[PDB]
RNA sequence: GAGGCAGUAACAAUAUAUGUAUAGAUAUAGACUAGGGUUUUCAAUUUAUUGAAGUGAAUCGGUGUUAUAUAAAAACAAAAAAGAUUAAUAAUUCUUUAUUAAAUUAUUAUAAGGUAACUUGAUAAUGACAGUAUAUUUCAAUAAAUUUAAGAUAAAUGAAUUAAAUUUUUAACUAUGGAUUGUCAUGAUAAGAAAUAGUUAAUUAUAUAUACUUGAUAAAAAUAAAAUAAUUUUAACCGUACCUAUACCGCAUCAGGUGUCUUUGUAUCAUAACAAAUAUUUUAAAUUAAAGUAAGUAAGGGAAUUCGGCAAAUUAGAUCUGUAACUUUGGGAUAAAGAUUGGCUCUAGCAUGCUAGAACUUUUACUAUGUAAGGAAUCUGACUGUUUAUU
RNA sequence: AAGAUAAGCAAGUUUAUUGGAAGACCAUAAUCAUUCUGACGUGCAAAUCGAUGAUUUAAGAUGUGUAUAGUGGCGAAAG
């Protein structure tokens, strides 16, 4: 059960990756989204609704 | 108009101290170290004496 | 009677440094300033690495590469005297192997 | 009556137990060579730890008495015996001082962890 | 120079007893002293943390005791390895 | 539902013959958050009632990361400032000059130069981390000079008082060199000093460099590339009025309580006190009671009063002499006990605003405010510390 | 108090500076509650007001976030 110091940084991030996914199984929490000026996927979709009214 | 306090009283009194009048023995209320620091007087002396030794060497 | 104008929160934390500037019309304002940054240091000898631009890492990515680096191998990490010990050491350890 | 102090202290250790490092050394088949990198200090314990480097991997170990940064040590079942080296138990003559003894083979260490005790 | 026989333990004043201040004078003399560097040969080794001694010039850390640079139980086990 | 006591206890009560003014009086004032929710502004009718109007964001907060299996409007993080407008909003509206990010356009270097430290389009860096003391006087502020303006005095005055602006070398590293040299303090050097030639920088006081205390050594994670010019019905969702105590909590327009910051002038250690600035405010009598709540003074005696000097009084700042028994050798000690102190005109030192001495003069000098009564013994606890919110 | 420098006398030892350690000493703002057994006592107030006192770089004071629940919790200890 002996590990190097350098391998222990990998096991922390792998532990902190599972904790990000188990949050979405808890009832009654607000959803985590991306920051708006970096999330380019939402800016494309809302603009598609925008010019649809123009027609 | 607004008011502003006059300093004509204090400008006169500061002139008599410039001749050394009002600094008696009966008008001191602090210690000798409070009115003049003893540490700064050593720094004034040792900085001037170190300057004049460089000029006499050059 | 003049009054200094303050805008924002009034706590004195690390990022809330302010100074007092005088306007042409006569106002007084407490303007905010940028966060204080320090010099980068060598990874081994721990001396101050000058000629590299010291700023916050957000603005540091906007600079040119000549202002981030020095024209030398390992120019971003080491001082330039530590590389002289490395090159002599790396060459001499090869000649010890060929004998033994 | 009420619950006394002794039982109330142990259940306060189950709500927030104390944390330490438990430093162990690896196992290698043959004799290798490693270098001492740096010396640090932890919160709870008084004895300083040491970071050694075997095969480009950095582990943590308890520092022996005369140790300086950059020194070289050997680890193996048949290493020569000197200050700071780690060998098997049968090689050392009678009368010396050892400070990390595993109970069984291929374990980290069990006996002699604190500073000043040998 | 001002003190007759107290020495470095004059900071404690007139409390904690008499023989408790004798035990402080033995330890505080060897902690604040500077020593020679075994690597570079200069007298610049000082202590900063319990069990860590470092030099000012060459900047190389040495392991050691709590309050002394060398331990009396540490030097006897160096002699038996020389033979 | 309504009596007696009873119109009794207890509280509130500035001046002017003409006034949107002339005076008096009390209270430091102004911004962010927690709490309140239209109290904001205007009109009409008398701290009320009704009716209209009012909150404008790519760069000000939230929405993002985490504190070793639900945590931050003060920790971390792409980017702005003046100058004016409204009855009420303004880093949000308008004018002027800027900055960030993403999508489409036009153009192109794939390396030169210096012995070296390094200079220019030519990537792989960090977020990121105790406390105390001393030395720098950056800014800023004072002080001086000058130029425009203001207000008062029966008179007099080398030209007073107030406002606005314009000005007042060091540390690393490299090349020669071969043995000395610095700081307020501790020092630095054959692992190359002084002296020369040169290349980088100088972190703006919440800074820089040193030193000191420790069985205390002083958090995490998301997060990165670069040359020049141009374009845009490109940059989403929520809050932006008002109050800081007569617009909060104590059943109230309650002498109580409540996180942070800023604030002018005289003030020879400071403190205390006064004045600026700003906000509020209208009308009974009086040389006369007793007994109360506060503040003063006292001939002669000086603790005889009392369970007990309970209450009050005396001492006190600063300079110079002088200092005991005892002791855990550090203390006791600022022990105790004496002497001096103003105003004006000069002389003498150098560090140039601090300190000694001398002459003349008076109903004699820290004392408006602030400021230790002292000594000799006994019992008990070692000391700094903590405790029955309300005997 | 350590540390450091000079001038004397002759292995040392007196005198004068520099330096700034300590759960050392004293005040303002802030905090607490010894005495008058003062004021008030159908009160300003279901614990307040005035004078006098004690306190100072720490075993301190304080906003927010997470953890501890009634035969249970927290406690430099008074039920
Ligand atoms: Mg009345
Ligand atoms: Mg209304
Ligand atoms: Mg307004
Ligand atoms: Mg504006
Ligand atoms: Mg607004
Ligand atoms: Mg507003
Ligand atoms: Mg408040
Ligand atoms: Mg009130
Ligand atoms: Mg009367
Ligand atoms: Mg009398
Ligand atoms: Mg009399
Ligand atoms: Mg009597
Ligand atoms: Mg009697
Ligand atoms: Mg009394
Ligand atoms: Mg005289
Ligand atoms: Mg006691
Ligand atoms: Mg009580
Ligand atoms: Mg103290
Ligand atoms: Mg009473
Ligand atoms: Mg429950
Ligand atoms: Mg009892
Ligand atoms: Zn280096
Ligand atoms: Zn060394």
């Amino acid at each position: 059960a002996i590990f190097s110091l350098e391998k222990q940084k990998v096991m922390k991030q792998e532990r902190l990756q599972k904790a990000k996914i188990l949050r979405e199984k808890i009832k009654g929490l607000k959803e985590k989204k991306k920051q708006y000026y970096l999330d380019l996927a939402r800016q494309k979709a809302d603009k598609l609704e925008a010019d649809k009214l123009l027609n | 108009l607004d008011k502003y306090n006059s300093k004509g009283r204090s400008r006169i009194y500061k002139e008599a101290v410039a001749k050394g009048r009002h600094m008696g023995l009966g008008k001191r209320l602090g210690t000798a170290n409070a009115r003049l620091n003893k540490k700064t007087l050593w720094i004034k002396k040792i900085r001037v004496m170190r300057k004049e030794l460089k000029d006499m060497k050059a | 009677h003049k009054i200094i104008i303050h805008k924002g929160r009034t706590y004195k934390t690390r990022s809330n440094v302010r100074k007092v500037v005088k306007t042409p019309s006569g106002k007084l304002v407490a303007r905010r300033q940028k966060k204080h940054a320090k010099f980068h240091r060598c990874h081994e000898c721990n001396t101050k690495l000058l000629s590299i631009a010291r700023m916050r890492p957000a603005e540091f990515s906007r600079q040119k590469v000549s202002a981030r680096k020095v024209n030398r191998p390992l120019g971003s990490t080491t001082c330039g005297k530590c590389v002289k010990e490395k090159i002599i050491e790396a060459f001499l350890n090869d000649e010890e192997r060929i004998v033994r | 009556g009420k619950v006394t102090r002794k039982i109330r202290e142990e259940t306060k250790k189950l709500r927030n137990p104390r944390k330490l490092s438990s430093p162990k050394y690896p196992n290698f088949p043959e004799t290798t060579q490693g270098t001492v990198v740096d010396l640090v200090h932890e919160r709870g314990r008084g004895v300083p730890l040491a970071h050694v480097k075997f095969n480009d991997e950095i582990y943590s170990l308890i520092a022996t008495e005369g140790l300086y940064t950059g020194q070289t040590i050997f680890i193996g079942d048949n290493a020569p015996i000197s200050i700071g080296n780690i060998t098997k138990l049968k090689n050392v003559p009678g009368g010396m001082a050892v400070h990390s003894i595993e109970y069984d083979y291929e374990d980290g260490g069990c006996v002699g962890m604190t500073g000043g005790a040998y | 120079n001002g003190t007759k026989k107290v020495g470095i333990s004059g900071r404690f004043g007139a409390r904690y007893g008499s023989t408790l201040r004798k035990r402080m004078k033995k330890v505080l003399e060897t902690q604040k002293k500077t020593y020679e560097c075994r690597a570079c040969g200069k007298t610049s080794v000082k202590r900063d943390v319990v069990g860590i001694w470092t030099c000012r010039s060459c900047k190389i850390k040495f392991a050691g005791g709590a309050y002394a640079y060398v331990t009396p139980a540490g030097t006897t086990f160096n002699n038996m390895l020389k033979q």
